[PDB]
RNA sequence: AGAACCUUACCUGGUCUUGACAUCCACGGAAGUUUUCAGAGAUGAGAAUGUGCCUUCGGGAACCGUGAGACAGGUGCUGCAUGGCUGUCGUCAGCUCGUGUUGUGAAAUGUUGGGUUAAGUCCCGCAACGAGCGCAACCCUUAUCCUUUGUUGCCAGCGGUCCGGCCGGGAACUCAAAGGAGACUGCCAGUGAUAAACUGGAGGAAGGUGGGGAUGACGUCAAGUCAUCAUGGCCCUUACGACCAGGGCUACACACGUGCUACAAUGGCGCAUACAAAGAGAAGCGACCUCGCGAGAGCAAGCGGACCUCAUAAAGUGCGUCGUAGUCCGGAUUGGAGUCUGCAACUCGACUCCAUGAAGUCGGAAUCGCUAGUAAUCGUGGAUCAGAAUGCCACGGUGAAUACGU
């Protein structure tokens, strides 16, 4: 329970803030308007996606904050931050959300480039004689 | 290509022989290893006797070799020719 | 020859560091020659004490030497007239005025570096070290902690071939992370050339000697330090 | 290895400040783009020829204990092995192993 | 070898549609990393294919997936100063995929002058049964078919097969004592 | 959004050594003045050092070196000269450089 | 790890031997500083500022010339004389310590079996018992999550308002650095000799000691460095030492190891557009500014680095454009100038730009890494760094096939 109820949109490394509260279906990502955004995108119809299914995108307002990321990619975890987010429809609302997989995080986290290593685990290749 | 961007040269290192030189016009070949150093009006007619780190290549200075360093006419490297190798270094 | 340097990796946990000093990058270069040079010249007036550590240490306007020893008095010596010697020959190399104090003596007949000075005689005096290995190892497990590890390298007895022996008894971990654990690398010469033991010796699995705070922000300083994060 | 190479810029940088130092800005001033119609005359710029070996351009210094050349590391005045000596034994503060 | 069974990874949804399918052919369909295109030059590509006809975007897709799809598979073990071919059952988790690898294939030479339709066109092909990989099924069910003559050095293993309970022949098959 | 008073900062290569300087001085500063904050904590530097590990050649191998730099901010909105004296006289971390300059 | 010159590490040429540099003694000079001329520079001659420090008041130290001895110095040779330190097999999954017993003994036994494990993991157990090393563990880091701090971080509403946390102001929120939370092959179920564990169930970010790292036994290989460095034996000691310059490590016949980028149109071109993380910069790097074909420039706010700046991060997004013709991909060579780093751009440095303009259309013999944040692929910063990155280190964007089976 909160003031307006938040989500943190983490996918892949990047975190996607997500502030919901109810009102008429209104959006605002990154401080300017969706049409400046992701403009002649496919990506301005992922983020409604999530919220056409829970059947509230002319009834949930939003407030989007977003760091990290690719244009594409960023819409993808501004999909997560939204799902992470509603959690008080219903008490059952978060596990239906997680069941589907839009609250699970993704747990892989990253591996350091190695000492003695051309990558991550990209052993050398030699053949040298 | 390159320059020596924007500052004044005549060569530090030459200056203090070539004076000297250009008081007779000309004199016997000046003992140079100033290879680092451009051709100018001032030193037309000179004869600059130019170690190469080996030894000393005289480079008579002259008006159609102006647009060059004297590091240019007296050779450094070896090269192998390939009908059959090079015995000799070629002055 | 396999395997990371032991005290190497200590150094982020359950190990202090040997200096600790603040040069703000641009003057690093100058204050790593400074602290090498102040271990060298202090180390090179007390050649006659017993020693276990060197520790060295800048606060504001000032140099602090730690020295681990013996007994306390060996570096003190007659009437203090020694350590103020020392804190003299460190005012000259350091670019601040002096101190040196003397720390906590703790296993001064069981340490890495006194037990190798301990064997290396052996060598010196160029007996055979045919039984010599076992009866050293023998000696550390009645002095104290819960396993020992030496190897043993110099040419034993003036020798035209390389002859190495070693020694391993009770547990030693090698690689361990976890508690400080003891080791020594000596060099030193004798008439043939050059000696060296290097000395393992393991007490226990948790060490506690250098820890990060136990506290958060909160609990920790000053008892009001919540903001009215606005609140006109 | 060799001392001399350490020698040779010992003596160096006692050079470099006695000529250069008043004379930093000589380059900027008489040579470079703030010369503009201003000075570009040999004649106040023909007295560095002793400051030859002292020239800032020859200042690649190497390891400072020994004064062997090359795979110099300006941040410790060390170099890569006698680095490693030193943090395997906790000399330097604050300097560790890595893991991520 | 190995001492368990061990999974795999699984691909989700993608972000704009909602299938796993169409995730699936994208991945495959990504060069030099730029899944950004890959995506919009499958859909654009499903596109066309609705063109041809409009009763699905999916239509002519998912029957190319069936129509060039492997059953049975080759494999290969050295016996000696030879190598011959020893046939194996293929897995429904590679049979997808391999009928998805010789669309793309076919797909990077058809030689149209933008990939949606190099796609496209090589799907209505594989739509029909009719493209470039209904051979290459084919001709791999044909070393199937034949190959299974030889078995993995079958004449000192075939008294020790049927000593050990096993039948009187030598198994032409992964993982028998033959 | 706030503007900048002034900048107290305490720097280290130690980790330990700057919380520890610092929960001292913070208290120093609340016994010794009436309008401190707690040290909001700025992020950490770390700078990337790779070196052989054989004396001579094994090129492959490798080993590789960090070292940290720590910043703590305080912010007192005003020190008194008696803040900082209490601070300097208190004072007793080798770790640290605090600093009452401001950049 | 950044070789125009220095790299004496090498070579040649100039030049000297108590010696470039240290201590000790003898003598002249204070060292420090400023300056003309010869000399390529070393070096040398002279001028002018100063006479400090101690003092048997001679004279000396510091530092410099000169000399003697001791001695300095040496990438000087020997790695089958070595020390220090680390590579290989290999994360092989093994190896040994203490001790008894059986054989005459070298040696076995344990360390082998059954089940299970990512592993000599762990249950059961035999004359092997007890125990250690390595894998395991503690470990750092990250992941949510809980917590405090509340700026140079943050903004759900509110004010100034170009609607930008810039600032009046605000604390719901990530968020940083630190207290640390959770997960134990545990519970419960199936299986398996409850017996380790694998699989199923569940909440939760996550169930296979959560992802990542640290991480390499005892040790052969007469492994590899005397050239970081220690050091005897042992050689030179007008030199196998040393100042200075020029040349050179990046030559060129070619072949070979490695990496890059291209060979396309999934792309390149153009105009317009978007968000990183992490770190370096008070010898330094730097907005705005005006100048410059661009590079850059001078001016200068600034920046101790969550502030300002490298940096508009690129791939990615919009739209038109091109058709296999080595092109509309690729853009190398070379002519020529403009600019940069520097007392020096010629062989061997960095950047812009004009004209002209090729190989290459998926590559023989050969040849290697990868199980998933990996493989693949883009951009960024940084160590080094006067001037040179395709390299290396780390960061973040986007991110793949499959692992049936032995």
């Amino acid at each position: 329970a909160e003031n307006q109820y938040y989500g943190t949109g983490r996918r892949k490394s990047s975190a996607a803030r997500v502030f919901i509260k109810p009102g008429n279906g209104k959006i605002v990502i990154n401080q300017r308007s969706l049409e400046q955004y992701f403009g002649r995108e496919t990506a301005r119809m992922v983020v409604r996606q999530p919220l056409e299914l829970v059947d509230m995108v002319e009834k949930l307002d939003l407030y989007i904050t977003v760091k990290g990321g690719g244009i594409s990619g960023q819409a993808g975890a501004i999909r997560h931050g939204i799902t992470r987010a509603l959690m008080e429809y219903d008490e059952s609302l978060r596990s239906e959300l997680r069941k589907a997989g839009f609250v699970t995080r993704d747990a892989r986290q990253v591996e350091r480039k190695k000492v003695g290593l051309r990558k991550a685990r990209r052993r050398p290749q030699f053949s040298k004689r | 290509p390159r320059s020596l961007k924007k500052g004044p040269f005549i060569d530090l290192h030459l200056l203090k022989k070539v004076e000297k030189a250009v008081e007779s016009g000309d004199k016997k070949p000046l003992r140079t290893w100033s290879r680092r150093s451009t051709i100018f009006p001032n030193m037309i007619g000179l004869t600059i006797a130019v170690h190469n780190g080996r030894q000393h290549v005289p480079v008579f200075v002259t008006d159609e070799m102006v647009g060059h360093k004297l590091g240019e006419f007296a050779p450094t490297r070896t090269y192998r020719g390939h009908a059959a190798d090079k015995k000799a270094k070629k002055k | 020859g396999q395997k990371v340097h032991p005290n190497g990796i200590r150094l982020g946990i359950v190990k202090p560091w040997n200096s600790t000093w603040f040069a703000n990058t641009k003057e690093f270069a100058d204050n790593l020659d400074s602290d090498f040079k102040v271990r060298q010249y202090l180390t090179k007036e007390l050649a006659k004490a017993s020693v276990s550590r060197i520790v060295i240490e800048r606060p504001a306007k000032s140099i602090r030497v730690t020295i681990h020893t013996a007994r306390p008095g060996i570096v003190i010596g007659k009437k203090g007239e020694d350590v103020e010697k020392l804190r003299k020959v460190v005012a000259d190399i350091a670019g601040v005025p002096a101190q040196i104090n003397i720390a906590e003596v703790r296993k001064p007949e069981l340490d890495a570096k006194l037990v190798a000075d301990s064997i290396t005689s052996q060598l010196e005096r160029r007996v055979m070290f045919r039984r010599a290995m076992k009866r050293a190892v023998q000696n550390a497990m009645r002095l104290g902690a819960k396993g020992i590890k030496v190897e043993v390298s110099g040419r034993l007895g003036g020798a035209e071939i390389a002859r190495t022996e070693w020694y391993r008894e009770g547990r030693v971990p090698l690689h361990t992370l976890r508690a400080d654990i003891d080791y020594n690398t000596s060099e030193a010469h004798t008439t043939y050339g050059v000696i060296g033991v290097k000395v393992w010796i393991f007490k226990g699995e948790i060490l506690g000697g250098m820890a990060a705070v136990e506290q958060p922000e909160k609990p920790a300083a000053q008892p009001k330090k919540q903001q009215r994060k606005g609140r006109k | 290895a060799k001392q001399s190479m350490k020698a040779r810029e010992v003596k160096r940088v006692a050079l470099a400040d006695k000529y250069f130092a008043k004379r930093a800005e000589l380059k900027a001033i008489i040579s470079d783009v703030n010369a503009s119609d201003e000075d570009r005359w040999n004649a106040v710029l023909k007295l560095q020829t002793l400051p030859r070996d002292s020239s800032p351009s020859r200042q690649r210094n190497r390891c400072r204990q020994t004064g062997r050349p090359h795979g110099f590391l300006r941040k410790f005045g060390l170099s890569r092995i006698k680095v490693r000596e030193a943090a395997m034994r906790g000399e330097i503060p604050g300097l560790k192993k890595a893991s991520w | 070898p190995r001492r368990r069974v061990i999974g795999q990874r699984k691909i989700l949804p993608d972000p704009k549609f909602g299938s796993e399918l169409l995730a699936k052919f994208v991945n495959i369909l990504m060069v030099d990393g730029k899944k950004s295109t890959a995506e919009s030059i499958v859909y654009s590509a499903l596109e066309t294919l609705a063109q041809r006809s409009g009763k699905s975007e999916l239509e002519a897709f998912e029957v190319a997936l069936e129509n060039v799809r492997p059953t049975v598979e080759v494999k290969s073990r050295r016996v000696g100063g030879s190598t011959y071919q020893v046939p194996v059952e293929v897995r429904p988790v590679r049979r997808n995929a391999l009928a998805m690898r010789w669309i793309v294939e076919a797909a990077r030479k058809r030689g149209d002058k933008s990939m949606a339709l190099r796609l496209a066109n090589e799907l209505s092909d594989a739509a029909e049964n009719k493209g470039t990989a209904v051979k290459k099924r084919e001709d791999v069910h044909r070393m199937a078919e034949a190959n299974k003559a030889f078995a993995h050095y079958r004449w000192l293993s075939l008294r020790s097969f049927s000593h050990q309970a096993g039948a009187s022949s030598k198994q032409p098959a992964l993982g028998y004592l033959n | 959004m706030q503007n900048q008073r002034i900048r107290i900062r305490l720097k280290a290569f130690d980790h330990r050594l700057i919380d520890q300087a610092t929960a001292e001085i913070v208290e120093t500063a609340k016994r010794t003045g009436a309008q401190v904050r707690g040290p909001i904590p700025l992020p950490t530097r770390k700078e990337r050092f790779t070196v052989l590990i054989s004396p001579h050649v094994n090129k492959d191998a490798r080993d590789q070196y960090e070292i940290r730099t720590h910043l703590r901010l305080v912010d007192i909105v005003e020190p008194t000269e008696k803040t900082v004296d209490a601070l300097m006289r208190l004072d007793l971390a080798a770790g640290v450089d605090v600093q009452i300059s401001l950049g």
